[PDB]
């Protein structure tokens, strides 16, 4: 994400949300949060139609 | 009427090339232009390595007269710079390809490439930037009779030019007698 | 500066010989200098021909001794519209320039590059120190050709045709050890000692 | 996003003449051996020749359309790590204030 | 309150919606899968604002995984992938280290020169431009005057439709040659493994269409049938009158 | 967009192919001889209310 | 006069951001290089229009951000004024 | 491993064998000139590659922001500033090498404990 030097693998770099939701997160956190959620989403949409075929 | 051969005695002459700023080429392609005078001087080093143009003030101010003449290839080969004015006037080799060889004509080698740049301070320097960004039926008888005699094929298209006439009286003459 | 150099500022040329005359420039394709009015056969007819079958082509020294030796309408139609100087273009550099030797011992075979021959311009400083102005107008490289005895076509598409699994090595050396396709150089020695 | 905004184009030949003028080698010309490190430069994808000395366009760019003279939905990049400069004029576009 | 740019048809308020696409005229690489004979692909799409819709598709591709090391190029209207050697004669480059120059960079690596030297033995074949400008594409239309192509036929191919951007004037077969070396390079950089896999869900390359080039297709279409339109009725007034 | 569609990019492709010409000498031999009888049409700058 | 940068997508592989224009800027709430070429105007701004009406949304989890910005536009209101 | 062009035309001398004396005469193909080799090593494969991790050392890294910057000396000029990244070669089977280049010294210098 374009807010660090290359080449680092600190955890908060790559994605590590250290902070809790009472906290809130910070920006950047808040984007790989996104990130998961939205995969959970896409795969939810895709798996539906494909075992409502398998079952039918 | 002359030769078919080029010219060779001018081929050991020293020819200088530039790049030249678009403004600058332009004032200098001009047929109102071009009439032998000296509109700037130069200026190289006795050790070389930096030239700047001393231009004339003929140009009047709207583009600079200091001009940093950066030489770009001190020493150039294999380049000849000829011209072309034209003519006063297996074994089956094609002599004519409609090749017009006209009077061709080296002039010289070139030595060196410069290019002309405007020296920043120049107030009209860098001012050019900004403006960059700126910017009858028995006698048709027997005259049928010539007429095929003219020509046997006659057609009725030439038959009807060859009368003036009634068509329907001239088409019942000629197949009473022939095609 | 003081005069330690040849300062004339430029003396423009004649604007009555400007007209009907046209000043390209010549370029050479290779790492050696070449020197042609030192190198070459002369005299030197640079002409503008077609180079279909250029191998099968004319030697001068040959040609000067074959010749010593002889002796419904549609009625509708549209133009789609081009540019005339391009059109012009188009049509004198439908064929490009060719100079060769008297001998045909080497040929050299220009091409038109519109890159920037416009903005190019020519200083030379004459006998007298006279400096000539010419715009130039165009340029052109030239490259030497069959040099080397240069194959053909059918021959050539049975060679890359997938019948081997590799084409041989000296393929070439063979075939002018067998004699077929010559260098022009060599067929103008052949046709001037028969 | 709130700040986005698109790009609609602008005619690149200003920027191509003035970054002749400013010194390039036009592809003409160009051999490997001479200058085996200078910078291929690139406008809307057509390369149109080699450069030497890259940071002083780079920062020269920078100056330039800041000040206004370029508009600024013009892009440059200079890749350092592969000799690389490229110029993007295009419409359609997308970019954010900083 | 009704800052609104949308239009009005038939008296219902309707509203355009940015579409995108790839970024035109730019490089990218791929890796085809295994069973394919294709190992590593490189694409150029091009445009020109935009008459006949300018596809202009390019590829080059490789082949094998050894000994079908060859570099096949596309090109329209040429019914068969060519090796590139043969296109590097046709734009008129005849000697092989002016072809490598065209294509590496570093004299001094060599790996890639090894990668290459199959492509120059097949390029053994033919040794002069128009000898290379005769291969066949026929791909119609009815050919004329000719003894198998005109050269001239093939040239004004590669003049006119091939790569459709740098140029398309008459005169620049150097440029083409360089573009062609730095795709190229660009592709043996990948299946050479020093530079990685391309992406296609990096945003830069994607662009957003909108009303305007919206418009511009509609309007370039439709201009175009009128311009049919007006052709005729015009030679088919053959008698009067001038309307 | 819609701004830049209409100041430019309108007249841009007008003008780029406004030319069009049945331009008649004879297509055949004679009709003696004829003239080039020019049959032109070419738009100019365009206009919107 | 050189204040304000347009960026598009791809020169962020060219530059360097900072989050807040104090967070290396000198040199019990919540837990939070010196090249910095740009600042970032602001972190709210990453947001879309739906999306920027969720109070706190740093605060929860991000699918119900989705599913709020995307029953808003079922919500209903005033749409205009005439 | 190299290829030697025909400095008469350029292109590649191609191996080929002395029929009686037993020499590599790399001839050219394309005219007639011929050359002897030196070694007769012809051709090479190299089934394993392991280099590139110090790729596009340009005389210039330090101009770019993004590098981040770190306080190793240079073992040539001991100067506390210095520039470091990745391997360059990205292969699925590389290592965690760094790779040091000071500005001052312009030199190159890594981190290896073995
Ligand atoms: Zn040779
Ligand atoms: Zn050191």
């Amino acid at each position: 994400l374009p807010h660090f030097s290359k080449d680092d693998y600190s955890p908060e770099s790559k994605g590590f949300v250290e902070n809790s939701y009472l906290r809130g997160l910070t920006p950047q956190e808040f984007f790989f949060h996104a990130m998961g959620g939205r995969e959970g989403l896409i795969d939810t949409a895709v798996k539906t139609a494909e075992t409502g075929y398998i079952q039918r | 009427e002359e030769s078919l051969d080029l010219d060779l005695e001018r081929s050991n002459r020293q020819v200088w090339l530039v790049r030249l700023p678009m403004f600058l080429a332009e004032k200098w392609r001009d047929r109102n232009n071009l009439h032998g005078q000296e509109l700037g001087k130069i200026r190289i080093n006795k050790d070389g390595s930096k030239i700047t143009l001393l231009l004339n003030e003929n140009d009047n101010d709207s583009i600079p007269h200091e001009y940093d003449l950066e030489l770009t290839k001190k020493v150039v080969e294999n380049e000849y710079v000829f011209t072309e004015q034209n003519l006063k006037k297996r074994d089956r080799y094609i002599p004519y390809v409609k090749t017009i060889p006209k009077k061709t004509a080296i002039v010289g080698t070139v030595c060196h490439e410069c290019q002309v740049m405007p020296s920043m301070n120049d107030p009209n320097y860098h001012k050019i930037v900004e403006q960059r960004r700126n910017i009858p039926k028995k006698e048709i008888l027997d005259y049928l009779f010539k007429l095929f005699d003219e020509y046997d094929y006659w057609s009725l298209k030439g038959l009807k030019e060859r009368t003036r006439q009634p068509e329907a009286h001239l088409k019942e003459c000629l197949d009473k007698v022939a095609t | 500066d003081p005069n330690e150099y040849n300062e004339f500022p430029l003396r423009a040329i004649p604007k009555e010989d400007l007209e009907n005359m046209r000043t390209h420039l010549l370029k050479f394709q290779s790492k050696k200098k070449i020197n042609p009015v030192t190198d070459f056969h002369l005299p030197v007819r640079l002409h503008r021909k077609d180079t279909r079958n250029l191998q099968f082509q004319l030697t001068r020294a040959e040609i000067v001794q074959r010749q010593k030796e002889i002796s419904l309408r549609r009625k509708t139609r549209q133009l789609k519209v081009l540019d005339e100087n391009a059109k012009k273009l188009r049509f004198e550099e439908f064929y490009p320039w060719v100079m060769e030797d008297f001998d045909g011992y080497n040929t050299w075979v220009g091409s038109y590059e519109a890159g920037n021959s416009d903005s190019y311009v020519l200083l030379s400083v004459e006998d007298d120190g006279s400096f000539t102005m010419i715009p130039a107008d165009k340029v052109y490289k030239f490259t030497a050709r069959n040099k080397y005895a240069t194959l053909t076509i059918d021959e050539a598409e049975k060679r890359m045709d997938k019948k081997s699994g590799e084409v041989p090595r000296w393929l070439m050396k063979h075939l002018d050890n067998i004699g077929t396709t010559t260098t022009r150089y060599d067929r103008t020695r052949r046709k001037l000692k028969a | 996003s709130l700040m986005s905004c698109i790009s609609v184009g602008t005619d690149p030949m200003p920027i191509i003449t003035f970054l002749s003028e400013w010194g390039m080698e036009p592809l003409e010309d160009y051999v490997p051996h001479q200058s085996p490190d200078a910078t291929r430069v690139f406008v809307n994808g057509v390369w149109h020749g080699v450069h030497r000395n890259p940071a002083r366009l780079m920062e020269t760019l920078r100056t330039l359309r800041r000040k206004g003279d370029i508009n600024p939905e013009v892009s440059m990049i200079r890749d350092i790590r592969e000799k690389e400069l490229k110029i993007f004029t295009d419409a359609g576009r997308v970019y954010r204030p900083l | 309150f009704d800052m609104g740019g949308y239009f009005i048809i038939n008296g219902s308020e309707k509203v355009l919606i940015a579409q995108e696409r790839s970024a035109g005229n730019i490089v990218q690489v791929f890796k085809k899968a295994a069973p394919s004979p294709i190992s590593h692909v490189a694409e150029i799409r091009s445009a020109l604002e935009k008459g006949s819709r300018f596809i202009s598709t390019l590829q080059v591709k490789l082949y094998g995984r050894s000994s079908a090391r060859t570099i096949k190029a596309t090109l329209p209207y040429i019914k068969q992938d060519i090796p590139i050697v043969i296109i590097f004669r046709a734009l008129g480059i005849i000697p092989d280290g002016e072809i490598l120059e065209h294509i590496c960079y570093d004299v001094n690596d060599w790996q890639m020169l090894e990668m290459l030297k199959p492509c120059v033995e097949d390029g053994f074949v033919i040794q002069d431009r128009e000898t290379a400008l005769d291969f066949i594409g026929r791909r119609g239309t009815a050919l004329g005057i000719k003894k198998e192509k005109r050269i001239q036929y093939a040239k004004d191919i590669l003049q006119k439709e091939f790569l459709p951007h740098i140029t398309q004037l008459e005169g620049f077969e150097s440029r083409k040659a360089f573009f062609l070396g730095y795709m190229i390079n660009r592709l043996l950089l990948c299946a050479l493994d020093r530079k990685d896999q391309d992406d296609r869900d990096h945003f830069g390359k994607k662009r957003l269409d909108l009303a305007g080039p919206l418009l511009a297709q509609l309007f370039k279409t439709l201009f175009k049938k009128l311009t049919k339109d007006i052709f005729r009725y015009m030679q088919r007034t053959v008698e009067e009158a001038h309307d | 967009s819609f701004n830049q569609f209409v100041d430019y990019t309108l007249q841009d492709i007008i003008c780029e192919d406004s030319t069009l010409i049945l331009e008649q000498l004879a297509q055949h031999t004679t009709e003696s001889d004829n003239i080039s009888r020019k049959y032109e049409i070419s738009f100019g700058k365009i206009y919107v209310t | 006069e050189g204040l304000v940068e347009y960026i598009d997508a791809e020169e962020e592989e060219s530059i360097l951001i900072a989050m807040q224009p104090e967070d290396l800027e000198p040199a019990a709430k919540r837990i939070r290089a010196t090249t910095f070429t740009h600042c970032e105007i602001h972190p709210s701004m990453i947001l879309g229009v739906a999306a920027s009406i969720i109070p706190f949304p740093d605060h929860n989890q991000s699918p119900r951000n989705t599913y709020q910005s995307a029953m808003g536009k079922q919500a209903m209101g005033v749409f205009l004024t005439n | 491993t190299t290829f030697r062009f025909c400095r008469d035309c350029n292109n590649m001398l191609y191996p080929r064998e002395d029929k009686e004396n037993n020499r590599l005469l790399f001839e050219c193909r394309t005219c007639s000139y011929v050359e002897e080799a030196g070694s007769p090593l012809v051709y090479r494969h190299e089934l394993i590659t392991n280099i590139g991790e110090t790729a596009g050392v340009v005389q210039d890294i330090g101009s770019d922001p993004t590098l981040p910057r770190s306080d190793r000396e240079c073992p040539k000029c001991h100067s506390r500033e210095n520039v470091f990244f990745q391997s360059q070669q990205r292969r699925k089977d590389t290592s965690m090498v760094l790779f040091f280049v000071c500005l001052s010294c312009s030199h190159i210098f890594t981190s290896d404990q073995k």
